[PDB]
């Protein structure tokens, strides 16, 4: 049996997944592009 | 070279605003602690878990907004936004205290957040981490003041609320049914907090009038070089003044500076626990050898059982409209009060 | 055989200074509720 | 030399004075337990498991013992109520005695590895310094708590082999020790189902020999031995620290709210049965029932048993209490004797009114009489002169169903106003004052005194974790950052990131 | 009154007989106290952070200052250093004149105005 | 409704105004 | 980058903040909070 | 130093003070496992709390 | 008894004082 | 040292600076009136407005009582107003 | 040569604009009417 | 007053146990 | 029993004086050698 | 109260047995 409150867990879940995921991207997105330069 | 550490150079690039690892986990709570805050006091009420207006939009002012607690109803939940009391309803959320715990956890993780990079900065410019380590006490503050206090009570509607005025009436509160300045513990903060102050008023106060002579001018700032090998000011007559004034003196500049960490640090620490006591009613509300010749003697008479008619004042005049959910009927006849007042 | 880790320690007259009142205020403090 | 706060540090290169150290600590705790239970013996009546449980007088380690099983004095009484019992030899008594033998073997194995601290075991066969390889320690340890674990779950708690653990009925009235069959369903998770502690430790156990396991074969990768300094015992220190705060935190929560594992019966009610009145809903509806099998009022509240009643009362809530009201709630409203009956009050109407009950936050309150809608109808005053709904005006009345008093009426005003100033703490017993000379005030019980000093110990274990958490990462500059530190490195342009000094220009 | 509890009759009768919470003075003074405490601990911990080494890790770092030594026992670039990326650069002191200063006035204020 | 629109509206004209005052300065972000 | 000089940008930038606060202070006296 | 029978025994237990596997060896997993303890810790504090609600699971003493 | 203890602590904290400022380690300058 | 931006005292004394935030600045205040004033921050909120905080005849507060039917208590409040 | 899109824009950014929607927000607010 | 009994114990032992703590320390500091 | 209260304090500090006297000088003789 | 104290001064001088038997000043001859 899935209940609301089950599936409102399972929404924040994937609410919370997706924030990190694309904060993250885009971080390493930046990151790949600006380059830090060493000699 | 994987994207580990490329992700980690560009976290922990020199710029005006040094994020770092630590940043992932600050800037998001610190900026939604913050912007729910002034929402709130902005746009939203307290109606219906106080019966209280509570933002500018209801005329409130600076000093009388906050992000009031839930309703007692509540418990403790979580209150979150897709829980089972707002069902995803963000008008319901605001209406039934979301914001609170929305502001009370995230910033909550924020904290952690700032103690994190004072420990990463301090690790990538090479310095000891006292400073992570000072930053200890107002964590134990907000932890045991907003988390734990509420957790031992019937629900977050007694925690503090997120205003000026709010807190005042916090205050009020641990006064009549706490007895709160009666704790020990308490004391201790008070000491360590005026402690502090005291410290440093009296070091800089010090510093600025043992200062060597290092440039002509009469504004003395800028006859310091922040590279300069030399001590600007003389612990030599600071030292003998003080004996002289007072009767000891500081001799060691590090242990100075580390009894300035310790008082106000430790001071808070103390009441914090304090407060942790308070979440279960664990009080120190009463003597009880006063109370028993109190109750014999008619005649005897303290401070002690001044205050504590005064906190029996605070509680039956208060109560009704502080924790409405009770439905607090008290006729005019069963108000305690002196004569005529 | 004797153990190479052991060290001396120190307590100068100033931490005895120090040590004592903090004890001595901490008694002041706590006796009234221990009495209560 | 030393500073005074630093003198246990010549531990650290010491491996055998260590484990002589943690013997010498076992030992005083042992010692500790096997002390405590006799100072409990010595002072605990068993006389009355209704009125006079162990949570009311003070009783800290027996309900410990108890709770998984130990239920029996060599004395012949059990807590229970049982008489002429034969414990065998884990009475609480010999539970106490050999935990005293544990710490007299305990000194004598921390004598000899402090003397003979000097063992080949500990020295690295490469180089010959002091090592301990700690990943294979956690491995080893990790491995042996899992059967630990796996064991008390699967033989103590299901009886299996073992004697199970306290339960008990929803109202704390019919508790013992039973076995218990694993819940492995989802209520296995109800705090409240004591079948998910079984099924906890089976399957937890499990996983702790697997992660053992693991750990004993495989060693820790490169970046995580340096990320977290696997060299250096402090990190073992430091992260042990943040186990047993959050540990600390998670019992003292358990504890307040309660859970299959703080049954009523051995640490008292929790604070919310009064918010909630928990046991007052319950003895009503008993009361309904029986006046729908048409009993007399008196019947249907003799009905109520006394054990049930007691837990309707705020002096066993143990958010009445103070910091510095010291020993048992005995000593504070009296060792209990006797329900005195139900209360109930009727104004001259006929109409019967109920007092307003006390909250825990208030050390004081009026009396309050209202109406089954809530209408006040009468009161005490403070100020006579415009008093309303005096006793005397509303011709209030009193009389007791069940109890001491059962079918007694009282009308003088005074009396009518004593039993009212009562009622505002739920049900009315007799004390006992005079035994112990209590002086009247509301003590907590054993669950309030365990949850304040866990919640306390777990915050101030937080400030250990961080204090050497820090030293771990910055061991290197504890006594001091370096004296030619470049000005390049702190100043703002000269390196592209923070403090890597490959980034110039 | 003269004595512990005794201050606290008065604070209370004060409160009611003039809502010194809702006056802005006494929260000036709660702001200078705090704020003093605040920047006590900083100060503390941020000449603790930056000592040189002049100590082992067996001895107390406080005898690596000598009583009258010329040279400052801490690196306040590095504090510097430390603070400005804790917040930025221009939020941080770079002068200790004007940092004593700053100690000794906020709280100083503080107290006048709740005085 | 027509609410949403009118308290959006003066906000979109200020990202406009904005990008196209700093639409050539923004590009030569390019390598 | 300079044409606009600073002190100025300062007065009116004070000025503005003297308004919107101003008004904050009007809003006490009128309308909702203020008592009437 | 003082080698002892027991000593002996135990000697391979306590040999390989610094042995890493190289890299980031079984970090991934090592994070995944994380991932759902802090899923499953997450459950279990939410039952506790009454945000999350199962059918059958009744969070009170009337278990 | 209660006096006694307040005031002996009391007591002691004073001789403290006179200890601590005319018997203190000396500073000096080196 | 300069960790590479530019100055802000070059930037709010450029033109260029104030071309673009003489529209912006006030575009935003102008949409956060329209929020007030249009009313629509009473209704993405639920703050009562003047009007709506009690109903005609009453002098009771709308408290919400009970944790789980409660944003079903607060719509029926609503209601008992219209 | 500066760059004009930084963190620090994004920073400033994430205050500015909001404080001064919120301003306008508060200042309508003095013209209503009970 | 009826104060506590053990409480004459209690303060006495609080300032005893830990002040002759810091006195051993402190002698046999100087005696070196 | 109804014993004397002050035996109480009567034995620890008769225990705890005289002991601690001779511990000081037990341990600021050892640090001599 | 009493039976602690006896108690407890009984086990120091059994403790102090065992200082003063295995943790003693070894006698050396001259
Ligand atoms: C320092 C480092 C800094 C780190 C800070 C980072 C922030 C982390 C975020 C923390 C999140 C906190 C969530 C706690 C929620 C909570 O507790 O929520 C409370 C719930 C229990 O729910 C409460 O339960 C109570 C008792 O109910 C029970 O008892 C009743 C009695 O009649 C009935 O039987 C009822 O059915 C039955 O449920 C009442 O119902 C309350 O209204 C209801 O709120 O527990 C639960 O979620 C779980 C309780 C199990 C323990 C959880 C561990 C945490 C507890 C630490 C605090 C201990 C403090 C004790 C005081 C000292
Ligand atoms: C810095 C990050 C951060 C953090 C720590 C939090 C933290 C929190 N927020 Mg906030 N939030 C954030 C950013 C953040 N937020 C942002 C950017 C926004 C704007 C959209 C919001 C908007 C927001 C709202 C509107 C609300 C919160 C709420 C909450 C709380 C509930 C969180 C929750 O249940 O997540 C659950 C989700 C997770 C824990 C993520 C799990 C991730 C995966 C699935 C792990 C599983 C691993 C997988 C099985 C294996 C793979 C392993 C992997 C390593 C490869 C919590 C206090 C709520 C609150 O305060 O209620 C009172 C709430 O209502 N947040
Ligand atoms: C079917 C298998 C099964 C079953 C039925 C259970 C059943 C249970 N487990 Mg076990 N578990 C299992 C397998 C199983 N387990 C396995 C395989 C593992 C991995 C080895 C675990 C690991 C595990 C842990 C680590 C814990 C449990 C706990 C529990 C209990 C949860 C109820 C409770 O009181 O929670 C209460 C506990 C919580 C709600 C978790 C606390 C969450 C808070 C937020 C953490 C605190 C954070 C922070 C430090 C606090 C700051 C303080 C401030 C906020 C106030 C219950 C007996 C919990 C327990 O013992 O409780 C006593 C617990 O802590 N289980
Ligand atoms: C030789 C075995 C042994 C046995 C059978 C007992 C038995 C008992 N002791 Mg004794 N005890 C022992 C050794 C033993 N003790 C030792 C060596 C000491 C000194 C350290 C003590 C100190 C001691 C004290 C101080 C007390 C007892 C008490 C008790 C009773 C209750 C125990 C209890 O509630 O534990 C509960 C224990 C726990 C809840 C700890 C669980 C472990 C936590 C969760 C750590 C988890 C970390 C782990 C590594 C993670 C694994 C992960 C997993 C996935 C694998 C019981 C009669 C109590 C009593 O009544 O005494 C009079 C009491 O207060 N004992
Ligand atoms: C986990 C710890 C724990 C807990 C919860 C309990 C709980 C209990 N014990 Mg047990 N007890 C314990 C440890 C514990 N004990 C230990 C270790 C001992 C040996 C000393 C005893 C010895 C003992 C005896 C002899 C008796 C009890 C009794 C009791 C009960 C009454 C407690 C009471 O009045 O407290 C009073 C508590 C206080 C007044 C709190 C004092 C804390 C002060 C404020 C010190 C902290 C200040 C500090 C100096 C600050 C410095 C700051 C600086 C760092 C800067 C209660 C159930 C009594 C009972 O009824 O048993 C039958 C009883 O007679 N216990
Ligand atoms: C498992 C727990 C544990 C362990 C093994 C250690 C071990 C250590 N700590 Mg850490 N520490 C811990 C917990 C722990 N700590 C916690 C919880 C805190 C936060 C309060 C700290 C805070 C802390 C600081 C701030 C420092 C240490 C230091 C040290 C080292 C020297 C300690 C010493 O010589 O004390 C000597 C202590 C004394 C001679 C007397 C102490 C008297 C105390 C105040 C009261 C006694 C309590 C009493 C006996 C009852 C026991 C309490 C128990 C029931 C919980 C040693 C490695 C020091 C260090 O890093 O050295 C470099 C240091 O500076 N610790
Ligand atoms: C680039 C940098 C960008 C900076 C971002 C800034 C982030 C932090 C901002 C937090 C500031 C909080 C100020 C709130 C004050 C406020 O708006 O008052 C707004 C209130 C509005 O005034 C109220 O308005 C109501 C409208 O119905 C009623 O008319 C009330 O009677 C009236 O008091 O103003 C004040 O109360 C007077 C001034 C308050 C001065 C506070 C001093 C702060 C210390
Ligand atoms: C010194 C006393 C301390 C009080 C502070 C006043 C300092 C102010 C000061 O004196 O410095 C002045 C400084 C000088 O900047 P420029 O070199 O660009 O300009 C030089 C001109 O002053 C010459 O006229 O300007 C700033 O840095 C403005 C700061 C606004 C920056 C807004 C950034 C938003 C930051 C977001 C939060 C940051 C992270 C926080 C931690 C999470
Ligand atoms: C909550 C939430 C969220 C978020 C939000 C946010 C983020 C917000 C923000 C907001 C903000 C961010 C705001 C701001 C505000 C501001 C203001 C309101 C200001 C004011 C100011 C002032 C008033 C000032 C003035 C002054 C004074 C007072 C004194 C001195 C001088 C001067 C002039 C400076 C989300 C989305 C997730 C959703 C869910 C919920
Ligand atoms: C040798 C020997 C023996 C014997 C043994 C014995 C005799 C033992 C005992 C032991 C014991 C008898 C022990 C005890 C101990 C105890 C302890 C360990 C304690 C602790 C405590 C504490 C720690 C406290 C603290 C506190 C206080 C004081 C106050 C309040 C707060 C607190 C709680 C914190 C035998 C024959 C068997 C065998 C052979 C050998
Ligand atoms: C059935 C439940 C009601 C409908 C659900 C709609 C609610 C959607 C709101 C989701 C907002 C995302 C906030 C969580 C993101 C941050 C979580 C985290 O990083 O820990
Ligand atoms: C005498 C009547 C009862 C029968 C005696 C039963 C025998 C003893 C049972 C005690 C079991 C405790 C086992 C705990 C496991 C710990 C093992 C270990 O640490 O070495
Ligand atoms: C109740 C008695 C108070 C406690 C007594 C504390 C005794 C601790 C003293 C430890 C000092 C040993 C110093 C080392 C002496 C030998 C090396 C020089
Ligand atoms: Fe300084």
């Amino acid at each position: 049996t899935i209940t609301p409150s089950l599936k409102g867990f399972f929404i924040g879940l994937l609410s919370g997944a997706v924030v990190l995921g694309l904060t993250f991207a885009v971080l390493i997105a930046i990151s790949q592009i600006d380059k830090v330069q060493r000699s | 070279r994987g994207w580990f550490d490329i992700l980690d150079d560009w976290l922990k690039r020199d710029r005006f605003v040094f994020v770092g690892w630590s940043g992932i986990l600050l800037f998001p709570c610190a900026y939604l602690a913050l912007g729910g805050w002034l929402t709130g006091t902005t746009f939203v009420t307290s109606w219906y878990t106080h019966g209280l207006a509570s933002s500018y939009l209801e005329g409130c002012n600076f000093l009388t907004v906050a992000v009031s607690t839930p309703a007692n109803s509540m418990g403790h939940s979580l209150l979150l936004l897709w829980g089972p009391e707002a069902q995803g309803d963000f008008t319901r959320w605001c209406q039934l205290g979301g914001l609170w715990t929305f502001i009370a956890l995230h910033g909550a993780f924020g904290l952690i957040g700032f103690m994190l990079r004072q420990f990463e900065i301090a690790r990538l410019v090479g310095v000891r981490p006292y400073n992570a380590i000072a930053f200890s006490a107002p964590i134990a503050v907000f932890v045991s003041v907003f988390l734990i206090y509420p957790l031992g009570q019937s629900s977050w509607f007694f925690a503090p609320s997120f205003g000026v005025a709010a807190i005042f009436r916090f205050l009020l509160f641990f006064q009549g049914f706490h007895n709160w300045t009666l704790n020990p513990f308490h004391m201790m903060g008070v000491a360590g907090v005026l402690g502090g102050a005291l410290l440093c008023a009296i070091h800089g106060a010090t510093v600025e009038n043992t200062l060597f002579q290092d440039g002509e001018g009469a504004s003395t700032f800028r006859a310091f070089n922040p590279t300069q090998a030399e001590e600007t000011y003389s612990m030599v007559t600071a030292n003998r003044f003080w004996s002289q004034i007072f009767g000891i003196a500081f001799s060691n500049k590090r242990w100075l500076h580390f009894f300035m960490l310790f008082v106000p640090v430790t001071g808070l620490w103390m009441s914090a626990i304090g407060v942790v006591g308070l979440a279960l009613n664990l009080r120190s509300y009463d003597f009880i050898s006063q109370e028993i010749r109190a109750a014999e003697d008619p005649e005897f008479e303290t401070f002690y059982t001044k205050n504590l008619l005064l906190n029996e004042g605070i509680r039956a005049w208060m109560a009704p409209q502080d924790q409405p959910h009770e439905n607090f009927v008290f006729p005019e006849e069963v108000l305690p009060r002196g004569n005529a007042l | 055989e004797p153990n190479p880790n052991r060290q001396p320690v120190e307590l100068n007259r100033t931490s005895l200074y120090l040590g004592l009142l903090l004890i001595l205020v901490l008694a002041l403090l706590f006796s009234s509720y221990f009495f209560n | 030399g030393l500073p005074w706060y630093r003198v246990h540090t010549v531990l650290i290169n010491d491996p055998g004075r260590l484990i002589a150290a943690h013997l010498m600590h076992t030992a005083l705790v042992a010692g500790w337990a096997g002390s405590m239970a006799l100072y409990e013996l010595a002072t605990f009546d068993p006389s009355d498991p209704v009125l006079n449980p162990m949570w009311r007088q003070g009783m800290f380690v027996l309900p410990f013992m108890a709770r998984l099983g130990v239920t029996g004095s060599w004395s012949g009484w059990s807590i229970t109520g049982e008489t002429g019992i034969d414990p065998g030899f884990w009475s609480f008594e010999g539970v106490a005695l050999a935990h005293i033998v544990l710490s007299g073997l305990l000194f004598l194995a921390a004598c000899w590895h402090w003397v003979y601290w000097d063992l080949e075991l500990f020295r690295d066969p490469r180089t010959g310094e002091p090592a301990l390889d700690l990943p294979k320690m956690f491995g080893i340890h990790l491995f042996l708590a899992g059967l630990l674990c796996f064991g008390f779950g699967a033989f103590h708690l299901t009886g299996l082999f073992g004697p199970g653990m306290w339960v008990s009925d929803p109202y704390g009235l019919t508790g013992s020790v039973q076995p218990v069959a694993p819940e492995w369903g989802p209520d296995g998770f109800n705090p409240y189902n004591p079948g998910g502690v079984v099924a906890h430790h089976i399957a937890a156990g499990i996983v702790g020999i697997i992660a053992g396991l693991f750990h004993i074969l495989v060693r820790p990768p490169q970046r995580l031995y340096k990320a977290l300094r696997m060299g250096n015992i402090e990190t073992v220190l430091s992260s042990s620290i943040a186990a047993v705060f959050f540990a600390a935190f998670v019992v003292a929560g358990t504890m307040w709210y309660g859970s299959a594992t703080t049954p009523i019966e051995l640490f008292g009610p929790t604070r919310y049965q009064w918010d909630s009145s928990y046991f007052q809903q319950e003895i009503n509806r008993r009361v309904q029932a029986s006046l729908a099998s048409g009993a007399t009022l008196e019947e249907a509240w003799s009905a109520i048993p006394e054990k049930l009643a007691f837990y309707d009362y705020i002096g066993n809530n143990p958010a009445k209490g103070g910091l510095f009201r010291t020993g048992p709630m005995n000593k504070g409203d009296g060792i209990a004797q006797a329900w005195k009956g139900h209360a109930v009050f009727r104004n001259k109407e006929g109409e019967e009114l109920f007092v307003r009950r006390m909250p825990a936050f208030f050390e004081s309150f009026p009396v309050i009489l209202t109406d089954k809608n809530g209408v006040v109808k009468a009161d005490i005053p403070f100020r006579r002169a415009e008093s309303k709904y005096s006793f005397e005006q509303q011709g209030v009345t009193v009389s007791f169903y069940g109890g001491e008093l059962n079918g007694q009426t009282f009308t003088d005003p005074p009396t009518v106003k004593s039993y009212a100033r009562k009622a505002i703490f739920g049900e009315i017993f007799e004390f006992d004052t005079e035994t112990l000379n209590s002086d009247g005030i509301f003590r907590t019980s054993p669950r309030g005194w365990f949850t304040f000093a866990h919640a306390v110990f777990a915050l101030l274990f937080f400030f250990g974790h961080i204090w050497h958490g820090a030293r771990t990462l910055f061991r290197d500059v504890f006594s001091g950052i370096d004296p030619e530190l470049s000005p390049e490195q702190v100043e703002w342009g000269f390196y592209q990131k923070v403090g890597d000094v490959t980034t110039r220009r | 009154p003269l004595g512990i509890s005794g201050t606290f009759n008065f604070m209370i009768v004060f409160q009611a007989e003039h809502n010194i919470l809702m006056h802005p003075f006494h929260q000036l003074g709660v702001a200078g106290v705090f704020g003093g405490a605040l920047f006590c601990a900083m100060h503390g911990s941020l000449v603790t952070s930056s000592l040189i080494r002049e100590t082992t890790e067996t001895e107390s770092a406080n005898y690596g200052y000598k009583f009258g030594q010329e040279e400052e026992t801490y690196n306040i670039v590095a504090a510097h250093g430390y603070f400005g990326r804790l917040i930025f650069q221009y939020a941080s002191f770079n002068n200790s004149r004007s940092l004593h200063f700053f100690l000794a006035a906020w709280p100083v204020v503080g107290v006048w105005f709740t005085a | 409704d027509w609410r949403v629109l009118v308290v959006l509206l003066p906000v979109l004209l200020a990202a406009g105004w904005a990008v196209r005052n700093i639409l050539p300065y923004a590009v030569k972000q390019v390598q | 980058g300079g044409r606009i000089p600073l002190w100025i940008v300062a007065t009116v930038a004070g000025m503005g903040v003297i308004v919107i606060v101003g008004l904050f202070f009007y809003g006490a006296y009128a309308g909702l909070g203020s008592s009437l | 130093a003082r080698r002892t029978w027991l000593g002996d025994i135990l000697r391979p237990l306590n040999s390989e003070y610094g042995k890493v596997a190289p890299g980031w060896g079984t970090t991934p997993l090592m994070a995944v496992f994380m991932g759902l303890f802090l899923v499953f810790l997450l459950i279990i504090l939410e039952i506790y709390n009454s945000t999350l609600i199962l059918d059958g699971v009744n969070v009170s003493w009337k278990a | 008894m209660e006096t006694i203890t307040y005031v002996f602590i009391f007591a002691c904290i004073i001789a403290l004082f006179f200890f601590a400022i005319f018997f203190r380690e000396p500073p000096r300058i080196t | 040292g300069t960790t590479g931006e530019r100055p802000f005292s070059d930037i709010i004394t450029s033109v260029r600076y104030w071309v673009i935030h003489s529209i912006t600045i006030p575009a935003l205040f102008i949409a956060g009136w329209l929020f007030v004033s249009t009313g629509l921050a009473y209704d993405v909120f639920g703050t009562p407005r003047p009007d709506s905080y009690y109903a005609q005849e009453q002098r009771s507060i709308p408290l919400v009582t009970d944790r789980f039917e409660a944003k079903q208590q607060v719509e029926t409040f609503l209601e008992q107003l219209k | 040569s500066y760059p004009i899109f930084t963190v620090r824009w994004v920073a400033v950014h994430t205050l500015a604009v909001p404080t001064i929607f919120f301003l306008g927000a508060i200042a309508a607010m003095q013209f209503i009417q009970r | 007053m009826e104060v506590n009994q053990l409480g004459l114990i209690a303060t006495a032992l609080f300032v005893l146990v830990p002040s002759v703590f810091l006195i051993i320390l402190y002698v046999q500091t100087e005696s070196q």
